[PDB]
RNA sequence: CCAUAUAUAUAAUUUUAAUUAUAUAUAAUUUUAUAUUAUUUAUUAAUAUAAAGAAAGGAAUUAAGACAAAUCAUAAUGAUCC
């Protein structure tokens, strides 16, 4: 009997990668006519099955390009061959019983927990009036901003409960929590809120 | 006539010259300065140009040669050296 | 015992001619038995060659050997080694076997 | 480049290796290359006739012909 | 046939995928009606329907552009005997010599494949991968088209020693036997090397010379004939001529393989 | 590994700060679709626009030279001295 190298690309730099790309090209070539229209294995994961140390990032990008081209084929016209080949490389909030959306936000060392219900724009902070708790107009406007982004100011009642940090931190925590609570009532507005900058935590904090 | 260089260690330009395009803000400023020089400062004639500058610099005040690479890549093909 | 899946210790696993023959059969397909039995080596040149370098002078050992089966096959091999002369002789034997 | 000897005489080198005992198994190509000898002449060949127009090269008309 | 496809209702119009399948059905049946095309060159066929060595004529070699040699200013004078003449500033290759050398090289490839040897198709120019891969697949051989690593033959342990190897029967059937580490780490050397661009692959030619690997190549007007065992005078810079010659050699190898299998099945 | 965002567990919500505490686990080096300009011209960068995004920061972790030391209080051993 005869000992021969397994792969047709044995004398290339990275025979495993070349052979795998050859199979992918063969499938992409047989079914070139099919029209078109979920992460893949990582670089180390493909290194294990390919060239290992010989694997190169350009080779990995080529693999991903072919895999994305094959996957992007229209699902209704795909078949068992393409899916079988590709399989080798594959790696809700609601209101409570009282109709309230509960959210928790943070800013600096301040934390806020807000109950947002449908109402007429009334707001309480720590059981106190907004103007009594927040003397600074800027903080009040910061709390208002997410409500007025979705133009729903005057349509919800807010019960905010803060602790930690100072005035501005508590106010902006109320802001972020109010945004997160508002997303529940109408998920379609989330992107709008997300584009206003009120749905992203301000990760900035005091550093040594 | 054609001049043929000897087999050279390299084919490279010492100082590749690139065509940076003069900033629009600078030329608009120059035009405004010439306007106020001729008609006068805050003259009615060229005041419109001022508006453009007020916009053009509003966001920011001011708003690459591959010859050596290609020469090095292609030299072995085009040098026309004798065979061996 | 706690042996790994494959040990490689020929005495504890739980010369020039032999290593030359094995490496040559591994790298080029030459027969080990022919090398070990039939070929004979005599070192022709053995010297020390030096190279200057900014940090210091570096010494290396150069060996030139000739191998042959005395029946019409002869080869010349040269070997360099900074570490030891024996390794230079080993490399020279390797090259001479390759140049038969 | 000089006319290269080693490229076309691979069969002879392999035969020496095999008969000496340095190589034990004949390569698969040995019998084929033995059956089909490589061309081992690299000679500049004279040309006496231009095929395109038939002009004959290498002819001198002697004095007697005129 | 076409799983995971949801047809449309009769009341509604065709979908995009239904239109695609409808047009495919039209194409496979009626689009080819009206005439049959004859005596027209289709490039893909040069890879998939190569002619046998005995059926090759000088006209067929000239149609592929095999005769068109390098510029007269880049002449390698050692290739004088292969040249028919010069025309329009380039040297013309003598296609009768090309036919003889090509038939000889095809016989060499057929013999090597019939003996079960390893055939390596090396060509590193831009668009040569398709023909190289098809030749290797139909000859049960191997190919390289990205780059020839220097030392692939003379330093095989440090280059190709890590890749896996395989025991196979006389009928090229996998045996799935477990190979010992020493067997896996041996050099596996090509029995025949064919080079499409020998001018840009001097390293491979020199390694084959050192390792005693007989080699075939397409020898253009500027290439050295004596660096290879079995030269093929022809144009190496045109993809059509290269693919024609490669297809001829690959068909010879396939014929040798088929003869081997036929004898093993009797 | 921190920090951040989430999930599970734990707490008979009087050790109450459940907005909390600390264990395990996940997540990102962000992913994409186009437009323009450059491009080794695409299976590329600069931006900008749109979409899914909580995702925006940080520390540590190796050797080779060369200089400086006796509050070298960053020590040991030795030399000498009472
Ligand atoms: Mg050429």
């Amino acid at each position: 009997r005869r000992i021969v190298p397994k792969l047709a690309t044995f004398y290339s730099a990275n025979p495993n990668h070349e052979d795998r790309i050859n199979r992918l090209e063969r499938l992409l070539r047989k079914y070139i006519k099919l029209p078109s229209q979920a992460p893949w294995i990582s670089f180390d994961e493909y290194a294990l099955i390919g060239g290992g140390t010989k694997l190169k990032p350009t080779q990995y990008t080529q693999l991903l390009y072919m895999l994305n081209k094959l996957h992007n084929i229209d699902p209704q016209l795909t078949n068992d061959e393409i899916t079988s080949e590709l399989s080798q490389y594959y790696k809700i909030k609601t209101l409570d019983e009282f109709g309230r959306s509960i959210a928790v936000g943070k800013r600096k060392s301040s934390t806020a927990k807000v109950f947002v219900v449908r109402g007429t724009g009334e707001i309480l902070v720590n059981g106190r009036q907004l103007n009594d708790y927040f003397l600074k107009m800027k903080d009040r406007e910061s709390i208002m901003y997410p409500l007025q982004v979705i133009e729903s100011v005057g349509k919800y009642n807010i019960f905010a409960t803060t602790s930690g940090g100072g005035p501005t931190g508590q106010a902006e925590s109320i802001m972020h929590a109010i945004a997160k609570a508002l997303v529940v009532f109408n998920p379609l507005l989330k992107s709008r809120l997300h584009k206003a900058g009120v749905l992203t935590r301000d990760y900035r904090h005091v550093e040594r | 006539p054609v001049y043929r260089l000897p087999p050279l260690p390299r084919l490279k330009v010492k100082k590749p010259i690139i065509r940076q395009e003069a900033n629009k803000c600078l030329v608009l400023m120059s035009n405004l300065l010439q306007c106020w020089s001729s008609y006068g400062h805050m003259s009615p004639k060229c005041a419109g140009l001022v508006t453009e500058l007020k916009s053009c610099t509003s966001e920011s005040a001011l708003g690459k040669s591959n010859i050596n690479y290609h020469a090095a890549r292609l030299y072995d093909r085009i040098n026309g050296k004798p065979h061996d | 015992n706690i042996l790994p899946p494959g040990v490689s210790l020929p005495n504890d696993g739980g010369s020039k001619s032999a290593d030359v023959a094995a490496g040559l059969h591994k790298q080029t397909g030459v027969d080990p038995d022919y090398i070990t039995r039939k070929l004979t080596m005599k070192p022709l040149v053995m010297k020390r060659v030096s190279n200057q370098t900014g940090k210091g002078k570096i010494a290396s050992f150069y060996a030139l050997v000739v191998v042959g089966d005395k029946n019409g096959m002869v080869g010349l091999g040269e070997g360099k080694s900074r570490e030891e002369m024996s390794k230079a002789i080993f490399k020279a034997h390797w090259d001479a076997v390759r140049n038969l | 480049m000089k006319i290269q000897t080693n490229a076309v005489n691979v069969l002879q080198r392999t035969s020496a290796y095999l008969k000496s005992g340095l190589l034990k198994e004949t390569p698969a190509w040995y019998n084929v290359v033995a059956s089909i000898p490589p061309s081992t002449k690299f000679t500049r060949e004279p040309r006496f006739k231009n095929p395109s127009n038939g002009h004959i090269i290498g002819k001198l008309v002697d004095v007697t012909e005129q | 046939p076409y799983p995971n496809l949801i047809p449309s209702a009769n009341d509604k119009p065709y979908s995009s995928q239904e239109l695609f399948l409808r047009q495919l059905n039209h194409s496979m049946r009626t689009a080819k009606l009206g005439a049959t095309i004859s005596k027209v060159y289709y490039p893909h066929k040069d890879i998939f329907y190569p002619p046998l060595p005995e059926n090759i004529t000088v006209e067929s070699l000239m149609s592929a552009g095999v005769h068109l040699g390098q510029s007269t200013s880049l002449w390698r004078s050692s290739t004088q005997s292969y040249i028919y003449g010069e025309y329009k500033g380039i040297h013309i290759i003598d296609l009768n010599q090309t036919l003889s050398y090509l038939k000889r090289a095809a016989k060499v490839v057929e013999g090597v494949s019939e003996s079960g040897g390893i055939i390596l198709f090396l060509g590193t120019r831009q668009g040569q991968k398709r023909g190289l891969e098809e030749a290797a697949k139909k000859t049960h051989g191997y190919y390289v088209s990205t780059r020839w690593i220097p030392g692939t033959l003379t330093n095989s342990t440090e280059i190709s020693g890590i890749w896996e190897k395989q025991e196979i029967d006389s009928n090229d059937n996998p045996t799935e036997r477990a190979l010992s580490p020493n067997e896996t780490s041996k050099q596996v050397k090509p029995d025949l090397l064919v080079v499409l661009n020998p001018t840009e692959n001097r390293n491979a030619l020199l390694e084959a010379i050192k390792s005693r690997v007989p080699t075939i190549a397409i020898i253009d007007t500027d290439s050295e004939p004596s660096l290879v065992t079995y030269p093929i005078p022809g144009n190496d810079d045109s993809l059509r001529s290269v693919n024609f010659l490669l297809g001829v050699l690959a068909r010879a190898g396939q014929r040798g393989l088929q003869n081997r299998l036929a004898r093993n099945n009797e």
